[PDB]
């Protein structure tokens, strides 16, 4: 029963940010938020245009990106 | 009486001011999504843009395109 | 119960002999199992299963892996075993395997690690004075592995006690030993404890044993040489008593005195260099004039180590070491050792490289007439070597005289043939190259008398030097010999041996290869009618090298054979590209390419698509690579029109040969292919609406390839299109076919973009329907996994509901 | 089939090839255009392993690729290319 397509598949299932058809809304979204804030942080002028619009510093925007990646969009369901 | 606008996620529309009925009317816009930061224009058919992410791109309206449509 | 806990461990035999699944989950068991266990019977039966004669070095690897992993959960509960584990792996590091040497010090270290230092050192202290040197060998040994694997500081003050005991001077020797068995195994790491350690073992080479003496001088090279470049304040101590010692010893204590100088001298700047290098260099004379061997062998690696220094000068250099030297180094018994002989011909090399060339080849070149072979071997390798690495810019007339005379000599007398002679020959000449004009008649005549006759070994050696020296046998203005042997060469075309047909073709090829097409004695109208019975033999040298004269042939002489001749070499050839050789594949592949350029695509392609219906499998591959290649060379414009009328026949297995060629051909074309996609994509659409599958997968194959291939020229339109008649396969529930259409879809992403995806994929992302979704996510994983970071800007706007923020308010921001 | 890749994390060794499969992609099996070299992990390069094919296990004669497609889909940035056999142990085929 082992083959390399199932290999590759079970792979796939283990990256984060990948889903399946029990996947929620709120699984999602949180997945887009998390990677679309270590994107700010990666780009350097993405966050030099946040911190221009919001009159703070780069590292203090960072530090507030950083803390908002626990818990984006609130808390789960249920 | 060509108006472009840019939107902030979408990209530009095409808008034509009517005279004599008082309307703005959009007549085409694009099929992508585009964070616009500024937009210049090249000639009466041609529109650059810029994004947020770093991107230029040019956009142009194809030769057979009615500006008088509802 | 104790007899229950061999029938648990049984997981070991599980380890050993498993597959993969089976020795995973029991190396999860035992690691688990272990503290309940314990360290008795665990390790009472590792060790007689780790000692067994018939283990393998796969099984002893796994055991390794076991013992490391039952080490980490039984930290201290091992102390009261230390001594059986090192009884019985205390070989493996006197091995002469090396793998066995490497899994031997893992265990040592683990095992370290896993007991204290106290434990070892108290465990491993009797064996050191111990009267047997085989068991202090490996004490030593592995005292070095426990500090490798402890830190050095952790072991300097038992060092620092035990080699200035008072007790045994066997005990001083094992001490020393281990700081030599450090330096070796650590390498340039020792540099923060280089005082340290020097500082321990200095005291050693006043020793009044002999014995200690003796292994501090070669602690004291090991040290000097893990840390080269680097560290010479911390040899001070022993500068002064190792050039003291060197003018008092002799014998064996001197070799080792000498060992550490050379090691020594390169560590220094210029002024140091120079004084220290006079003074060793009076002794290092004496010593050239030795009966030893080992001495010698040390005495030429000294010789070489000093004479790389900076501060050494080649005018000192000149006036004192090569007289002696080359009066006690070359002669025919230092020729007929092996170890010696290699040591010799490195030193002298390396002499060169500061002296100059002119200096050593004028006084080595007049022993190239000996009669001696292995004396001519190894004079000929060494001129070899320095003529290869330096040049010739510096050799002059009466050199030139005697190098030449001396090479043609030791060609000619050669009974024994092997490669060194022909490579000298060959290097000698290349370097020269212009300048060897007034005696290219007689190179040329000594090669035709080799040719002619004498057991075609010396023919196959004659072909080999015409195949390297023909380049500069033309460059030097000559064609009228070059001819001549041609015409001869061309006269050896039948042969009984295979291996030397292959150097009379090779010869030939660097002759047609470099000399006109025109201009030429043996003409071309005559040589291809002969050389095309050759494209049958089947050994593999044969064949490649026909192969490429035809090829050559075909790309600079073309107007001189006609096309029916063509044409049947290339349905000769046609079989070839799919060879199991890649030598003969690539061969293939260019002949073919110059020969279809040569001719042309009318008629060729006419024969190919004939043979395209009437041939089975193994031999269709070969004829799409054929049309693929007559594509690339001569336009697609050309080969597109006639494969499509093809898939115009209305027959399965027809239309299906056509969409394969269609695939190669766009993947082996690339970026050529951006000028074709309109005109294929009818046929295109029409095959990925069809019921055969067979049709959709290989469309699907032809998709893929065409949107890879052209990626930054833009051809998005096209590719769109196409798109719309790819997607609605995804619902398919055969494997090949599904599989087809993923690829053809991870193809259009890279040629297209993750946004138009990403809008096709979010119809059925939370379809109420199962199969639905669980296809959707399918495509968003692979689209996912790939580009990732390129998503975020083409997300869609979630609004928030009543509970979660789902908006995203930084792209918002207006600046 | 019982095979599957190893997919650990790939080290500085170079991967081998034999003289059947000598100009193959380690990934797809074409034969156009070989383009990165291939890395195998740490593993997989030892001991009577050292130098053997990465597609079947016998003597190599010269070093794997990847292919310009597999390359331009970034596929060399996954783990060790090495084909496992599941289905028999380590000393066997
Ligand atoms: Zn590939
Ligand atoms: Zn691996
Ligand atoms: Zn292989």
């Amino acid at each position: 029963r082992y083959t390399i397509h199932s290999q590759l598949e079970h792979l796939q299932s283990k990256y984060i940010g990948t889903g399946h058809a029990d996947t929620t809304k709120w699984e999602w979204l949180v997945n887009q938020h998390r990677d679309s804030y270590c994107s700010y942080m990666g780009h350097f002028d993405l966050l030099n245009y946040f911190a221009i619009a919001e009159n703070e510093s780069k590292a203090r925007v960072r530090f507030n990106l950083m803390e908002k990646m626990l818990q984006p969009c609130g808390p789960p369901a249920d | 009486h060509r108006v472009i606008v840019s939107d902030v996620q979408e990209s530009f529309i095409w808008v034509r001011y009517k005279r004599n009925e008082n309307q703005l009317i959009i007549f085409a816009d694009d099929t992508y999504p585009r964070w616009v930061t500024t937009a210049s224009l090249l000639d009466y058919d041609t529109v650059a843009g810029a994004d947020k992410f770093g991107n230029i791109c040019v956009v142009r309206l194809p030769p057979n395109t009615n500006d008088e449509v509802d | 119960e104790e007899q229950k806990e061999r029938k648990i461990m049984k997981l070991l035999l599980k380890i050993k002999n498993g597959t993969p699944p089976m020795r995973k989950a029991a190396l999860r068991q035992i690691t688990d199992k272990a503290r309940e266990f314990g360290a008795g019977p665990l390790f009472n039966q590792i060790l007689p299963l780790l000692m067994s004669p018939t283990l393998e070095d796969q099984e002893r690897h796994l055991l390794v892996k076991v013992i490391d992993r039952i080490l980490y959960k039984l930290d201290d509960l091992v102390r009261p075993y230390v001594h059986k584990i090192l009884v019985v792996i205390e070989p493996l590091l006197i091995d002469e395997d090396y793998y066995a040497r490497v899994e031997g010090r893992e265990i040592i270290s683990n095992l370290a690690k896993a007991a204290g230092l106290a434990t070892m050192i108290s465990t491993m202290r009797p064996d050191i004075d111990n009267m047997d040197e085989y068991v202090r060998n490996t004490t030593a040994r592995a005292f070095a592995v426990v500090a490798s694997a402890l830190g050095i500081p952790s072991l300097l003050p038992f060092l620092k006690a035990v080699c200035k005991s008072k007790k045994s001077w066997q005990a001083r020797h094992t001490g020393i030993k281990i700081v030599q068995q450090i330096a070796i195994l650590m390498g340039c790491a020792i540099l923060p404890h280089l005082r340290s350690l020097v500082e321990i073992i200095e005291h050693g080479l006043v020793d009044e044993q002999q014995k200690v003496r003796t292994i501090s001088a070669l602690a004291i090279a090991a040290l000097a040489e893990a840390a080269t470049p680097y560290g010479i304040e911390s040899f001070d101590s022993v500068l002064k008593p190792l050039w003291k010692g060197i003018r008092q010893h002799r014998g064996k204590g001197l070799a080792a005195f000498l060992k550490a100088i050379g090691y020594l001298i390169p560590l220094m700047d210029a002024e140091y260099a120079n004084y220290y290098t006079r003074e060793v260099m009076l002794i290092l004379i004496r010593e050239f004039q030795s009966p030893d061997e080992e001495m010698k062998k040390i005495v030429l690696k000294v010789v070489k180590q000093c004479c790389g220094t900076d501060g050494v000068e080649a005018n000192y250099i000149k006036t004192e070491i090569l007289p002696p030297f080359f009066k006690h180094f070359w002669q025919h018994r230092m020729a007929l050792d092996r170890r010696n002989y290699r040591q010799l011909v490195d030193t002298t090399v390396e002499l060169a490289n500061k002296v100059g060339a002119a200096e050593i080849i004028s006084r080595i070149v007049d022993d190239l007439k000996d009669e001696a072979e292995q004396y001519r071997k190894m004079v000929m390798e060494t001129i070899e070597k320095i003529m290869g690495n330096l040049g010739a810019a510096d050799i002059d007339h009466k050199l030139e005289e005697q190098l030449i005379d001396g090479i043609l000599y030791a060609f000619q007398e050669q009974t024994t043939e092997d490669s060194v002679m022909l490579n000298g020959f060959g290097t000698v000449v290349n370097a020269l190259g212009k300048r060897v004009k007034p005696y290219l008649p007689q190179i040329c005549g000594t090669v035709l008398w080799r040719l002619n006759n004498k057991s075609a070994k010396v023919r196959q050696q004659a072909a080999d030097l015409i195949s390297r020296t023909a380049v500069v046998m033309k460059t030097c203005q000559e064609e009228k010999l070059m001819g001549h042997l041609g015409v001869v060469l061309y006269e050896y075309l039948g042969e009984e041996y295979p291996e030397v047909l292959g150097s009379i073709l090779g010869a030939l090829k660097a002759i047609v290869n470099v000399i006109g097409m025109h201009k030429m004695t043996p003409p071309i109208k005559d040589l291809l009618p002969r050389l095309t019975p050759i494209l049958k033999n089947r050994h593999e040298k044969v064949q490649e090298n026909c192969i490429d004269l035809v090829g050559r042939i075909a790309d600079r002489g073309a107007e001189y054979v006609s096309a029916r001749e063509w044409m049947r070499i290339c349905f000769e050839l046609l079989e070839l590209l799919k060879a199991h050789k890649k030598a003969i594949r690539r061969a293939t592949v260019n002949t073919f390419g110059y020969i279809a350029k040569a001719i042309g695509p009318h008629d060729v392609l006419a024969t190919l698509l004939n043979n395209l219906k009437v041939q089975e499998r193994q031999n269709r591959v070969c004829t799409t690579v054929a049309i693929a290649i007559v594509a690339e060379t001569c336009s697609p414009f050309t080969v597109l029109p006639a494969l499509m009328n093809e898939y115009r026949v209305p027959e399965l297995n027809v239309q299906n040969g056509v969409l394969k060629s269609l695939s190669f051909l766009f993947e082996y074309i690339g970026e050529m292919g951006k000028d074709y996609i309109y005109a294929v994509t009818p046929l295109l659409e029409d095959a990925l609406m069809d019921r055969d599958l067979v049709h959709r997968q290989t469309a699907s194959a032809v998709v893929q390839h065409m949107s890879l291939g052209v990626y930054g020229f833009g051809c998005e339109d096209s590719l769109n299109h196409l798109l719309n008649y790819v997607w609605p396969n995804v619902f398919e529930t055969s494997p090949h076919v599904i599989q087809a259409v993923m690829g053809a879809l991870e193809g259009l992403r890279v040629a297209i973009g993750p946004c138009r995806m990403l809008q096709y994929c979010l119809q059925g992302l939370f379809h109420p329907a199962r199969k639905v979704r669980d296809v959707y996510w399918k495509i968003y994983n692979s689209i996912y996994i790939g580009s990732q970071d390129a998503l975020i800007a083409h997300y869609p706007r979630i609004y928030n509901d009543d509970k979660n923020t789902y908006i995203r308010y930084e792209l918002d921001y207006i600046l | 089939p019982d095979l599957i890749f190893c997919r650990k994390q790939a080290g500085v060794a170079i991967g081998r090839l034999c003289e059947k499969c000598d100009g193959k992609c380690v990934i797809c099996d074409s034969y156009v255009r070989p383009c990165t070299l291939v890395r195998i992990c740490d593993e997989c390069n030892y001991g009577s392993y050292q130098g053997r094919c990465v597609i079947c296990g016998g003597p190599g004669v010269s070093d794997a690729y990847y292919c310009k497609e597999c390359t331009i889909q970034e596929k060399d940035r996954d783990g060790c290319p090495k084909i496992v056999n599941l289905g028999s142990s380590k000393t066997d085929l």
